């Protein structure tokens, strides 16, 4: 098994610690959500592969600019994550996130995933954004700012009821594994 | 970590620690502010443990078994003495707030009311001093310690094998020497996450809601001063490019 790095960036309400715990333990907790993700080796096996894939978290880091670029030395693959509920963190990836990432992880995949699609359609979500003139972000918007950002891919996934969230450290997986 | 630690923290949650019967008496405001508690302290006695595994496991057994360099080991392990002994206290300080709450007749049932005087304590005076001057040598030796780390594993056979081989057991599994180093950097970070959602829980008593606000603020005031204090330093980087930085 081959080891490799992956690390989760995004705002602090993206969703990115959630989103490693439940892939972590194939669960969304059902008594107690933590509030912090230490580190984990995931044993993944990708299309015949096996990898030993650490997965590290960014959350608390976001006001420290010389503590955050601590954690991307090495890293084979950048999961950038967005809320779909939260329009405020797709237009922070562009010209905060990517410029960023680009300079300490050059030439590393980056996947862009937009997190808790769950509440695309939902009734309270939609009546919170419509009060500064917004709606949850549409898919054809992900993609768009995945093609603009030059990401790798674009996928969507809700930590809450674990749809997608396979598939998207499978990809991440197979996204390291490539020259 | 020792075992009767390990055992007081095998729950996923302090709602899962404490006896049914014990959890039954208490309202779930209460619960949530001893979840967010047990999470600090647990997260706290992982951390210490990693800062043992780095001592003990990968320091000391480079000094009693290879033959490296002089400066080689600091190099890899900056500041881990200091670090054992700033934490190490920090914990001791949480396991006795604990202990002194169980219940007579009980090793498990505890409820923690004022946990903010002890985050003030720690967060501020000769400790906070003694933190940030800690942390901000050790994130600006982080660079470079991985860096010797990689050389070392590649070029030094015995090195290679002296990792291979304290690295093997599965309780190893998310510790090999470069995890470690950014478990520590990264622990300082956590700290305003698990204590504004403790601080969330606790409005009941007014003097603990000021307590951990004082607290909260004392912990970002380290934060900024370390993240401020913070410089890379690179093994054979010439005077000129640091002047030019
Ligand atoms: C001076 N120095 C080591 C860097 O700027 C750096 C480079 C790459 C990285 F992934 C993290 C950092 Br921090």
């Amino acid at each position: 098994a081959i080891r490799k790095k992956l690390v989760i960036v995004g705002d602090g309400a993206c969703g990115k610690t959630c989103l490693l715990i439940v892939f972590s333990k194939d669960q969304f907790p059902e008594v107690y959500v933590p509030t912090v993700f230490e580190n984990y080796v995931a044993d993944i096996e990708v299309d015949g592969k096996q990898v030993e894939l650490a997965l590290w978290d960014t959350a608390g880091q976001e006001d420290y600019d010389r503590l955050r670029p601590l954690s991307y030395p090495d890293t084979d693959v950048i999961l950038m994550c967005f809320s779909i509920d939260s329009p405020d963190s797709l237009e922070n990836i562009p010209e905060k996130w990517t410029p960023e990432v680009k300079h300490f992880c050059p030439n590393v995949p980056i996947i862009l995933v937009g997190n808790k699609k769950d509440l695309r359609n939902d009734e309270h979500t939609r009546r919170e954004l419509a009060k500064m003139k917004q709606e949850p972000v549409k898919p054809e918007e992900g993609r768009d700012m995945a093609n603009r950002i030059g990401a790798f891919g674009y996928m969507e996934c809700s930590a809450k009821t674990k749809d997608g969230v396979r598939e998207v450290f499978e990809m991440a997986t197979r996204a390291a594994l490539q020259a | 970590s020792m075992e009767m630690d390990e055992k007081d923290f095998a729950a996923d949650s302090w709602s899962l620690a404490v006896d049914s019967s014990f959890l039954q008496q208490h309202k779930k405001e209460v619960m949530k502010q001893q979840d967010v508690i047990y999470e600090l302290i647990q997260t706290e006695l992982h951390h210490v443990r990693t800062l043992k595994i780095m001592t003990r496991l990968f320091r000391t057994g480079m000094l009693e078994e290879l033959h490296l360099e002089p400066g080689v080991v600091q190099g890899l392990f900056p500041c881990v003495d200091e670090l054992s002994d700033i934490h190490t206290r920090f914990l001791s300080q949480l396991l006795e707030r604990r202990r002194q709450a169980l219940c007579p007749g009980s090793t498990r049932n505890f409820v923690i009311h004022r946990l903010g005087d002890l985050l003030i304590s720690q967060f501020s005076g000769p400790s906070a001093e003694q933190m940030c001057k800690t942390y901000s040598e050790f994130c600006s030796r982080h660079s470079k310690a991985l860096k010797l780390y990689k050389e070392l594993y590649a070029r030094d056979k015995r090195f290679q094998q002296f990792i291979r081989k304290v690295t093997r057991p599965a309780v190893l599994k998310r510790h090999g020497v470069q995890e470690c180093i950014l478990l520590v950097t990264q622990r300082i970070t956590k700290y305003p996450l698990l204590i504004s959602r403790i601080l969330q829980h606790s409005h009941g008593i007014e003097e603990e809601r000021q307590d951990l606000t004082t607290a909260l603020g004392l912990v970002k005031e380290l934060l900024s001063n370390v993240d401020e204090g913070i410089y890379q330093l690179e093994k054979g980087a010439r005077l000129q490019e640091i002047y030019n930085r």
